[PDB]
């Protein structure tokens, strides 16, 4: 589908 | 300013284009003529006018459409099932082509619309506003047995003055109901659905109503809009200030004019400017913010449908 | 780069590289 | 109806605090004062202006910022280092603790200011507004002596009317290879760098403007502004339209505020909003915005800093 950013976290 | 991953819907009503992203379609100015208390309207009850004297107001609009590129729409205001008739039988006989939302406070004069609109074959060009949270039972009946196929939604969620609450009074419904407001409208016959934001007024709920617009077309996608204007005249630190300076209408235009073009950059796509009388300062303000919005998405990769007609190439 | 979030509820973000209005997927 | 990731950097200078979240920070207005062809000023050359209606334009600011809760800032516009003297004197001998922004188009007459509010005392309160690709090593070597530390870091590619040429100056640098305005600042002394977006005219650069604000900052953090009203102000269309209207004055106004409700919306922390005479239509309707915005902030999380005077609390 209409995909979106991947979740940016943190290590 | 930005573009929209979710597939936008585009609906033709009419030879005017609700939808798109931003920048895809130019902005589709709703005017309001017969309102409450026009100084046009000498009976209210009955829908006696001055015929000659709104022809006059109507071909402002028309004559300012043509150098903007701005779409117009007309939105007939009525409270008695009489009044509202004679409107509609003036204004399709004036012009053959521009949509017009039914409006009225009173569910029986909606149905009274709606019937009137199909009896004489004027129904493709009909948009009923507003199939709410409160719609009757009776309501929905004349709506279904109509031949009005588009219709304005509007995203109320009664105790849920937040975004969550638009979208749950259109996904899974608020109290009273059972089933979403998006989906009563497709039981209802209604093929063009058109989310309205319902803007609520400013400190109790006024910031819900602009951030709904990015999250109500990135949720549905389908035409976003309202009438944002009732922000600016539901604020009464502004009727106060207003009045000590010397032009009153010199500072509330500017935000009056201003709900409308904050709603615009964050991907409105019609707006309920109010008042037809006010044609000559909205198209300028809201055809600036379509130049900004046509750059962008001549930038961003979007197709704009005409760009020979866009407000970036005429009046740029 | 910017993830600028406008509606946690529906996930809703935007994303300032591209410009586009998209949903932060969970995975 | 934004909150970006990228952790925002607030500056205070004499009270007035640049950037944040949006909703945070009640949004800055920038004043222009003795510009080209002021009422005030008689000689331009020698800075005489008249000095008793110059402070009637300066407490009508204070009096609708005590109402409305925005900060305000003057902006000392001058054409030659005799007469910009001649202004930040009598504002540094009439408000003590706001801070101004000695702007002026000739270089050698921002480092005279810049030089002289060293030298009087009052040089924490200088904005000095030019950090740009065409600075010549004459104005950046008297701007590191001067104890100026906060700069306007104009974001303006000739050669890319995008907005990667907006970043590419203030990160890496175009005409006038390396040293991107962004570091030349930190270089020169300026330890608040303002960043602005340098607001191209309407058709052309006029859809990076508005798509700046929630990308340079989002980027960088610092904060974001700019002259937005001279999108509208330098539209050839409005011109022609506006003279042909009973009251030009009344069809420009709202396209000429909303260049800054627009790009309020988008993130901008300051607003350069042009003349100080148009201070009773600036205030009501960016305060209008402000209580929009200081109602999403918090919903999105955001902490406003101080609720007490805030324009979301004090009005409404």
């Amino acid at each position: 589908h209409e995909k979106g950013v991947p979740m940016v976290l943190a290590p | 300013m930005f573009k929209f991953d979710k597939k936008q819907e585009v609906f033709e009503l009419g030879g005017v284009k609700f939808g798109g992203q931003p920048g895809e379609n130019p902005t589709v100015l709703v005017s309001t003529m017969f309102y409450a208390r026009h100084k046009i309207v000498t009976d209210e009850d009955k829908g006696i006018f001055d015929r000659a004297a709104a022809e006059t107001l109507w071909n402002t609009q028309v004559s300012l459409s043509d150098a903007t590129g701005l779409p117009y729409v007309n939105q007939i205001v009525g409270e008695t099932p009489e009044s509202i008739k004679r409107y509609i039988e003036w204004f399709v006989g004036i012009d053959d082509r521009t949509p017009f939302l039914i409006d009225s406070s009173a569910g029986n004069v909606r149905a009274a619309a709606a019937q009137y609109c199909t009896e004489i074959g004027v129904a493709d060009r009909a948009i009923h506003n507003s199939i709410n949270a409160s719609i009757e039972q009776s309501e929905i009946d004349v709506l279904t047995e109509s031949d009005v196929s588009a219709a304005i939604v509007l995203a109320f969620n009664a105790t849920d003055p937040t975004v969550k609450g638009k979208i749950d009074i259109l996904e899974v419904g608020g109290s009273g109901q059972t089933k979403g407001m998006l989906q009563v409208a497709k039981e209802c016959g209604i093929k063009y659905p058109i989310i309205d934001v319902a803007a609520m007024p400013l400190g109790a709920g006024s910031g819900a109503t602009i951030r709904s617009v990015p999250t109500l077309k990135g949720k549905f996608g389908l035409p976003i809009g309202g009438g944002y204007h009732n922000m600016a005249s539901a604020w009464d630190w502004l009727r106060k200030f207003k009045k000590t300076q010397p032009d009153p209408k010199a500072i509330y235009m500017p935000t009056d004019i201003g709900t409308n073009l904050v709603a615009q950059i964050a991907g409105s796509d019609y707006l309920l400017y109010g008042p037809i009388e006010n044609v000559n300062q909205i198209f300028p303000a809201v055809a600036m913010v379509d130049i900004m919005l046509g750059e962008t998405a001549k930038e961003l990769g979007v197709e704009i449908a005409d760009l020979e007609n866009h407000p970036v190439t005429k009046l740029t | 780069m910017s993830i600028v979030r406008i509606a946690p509820e529906i996930n809703l973000v935007m994303d300032t590289e591209s410009g586009t209005v998209t949903q932060e997927r969970k995975d």
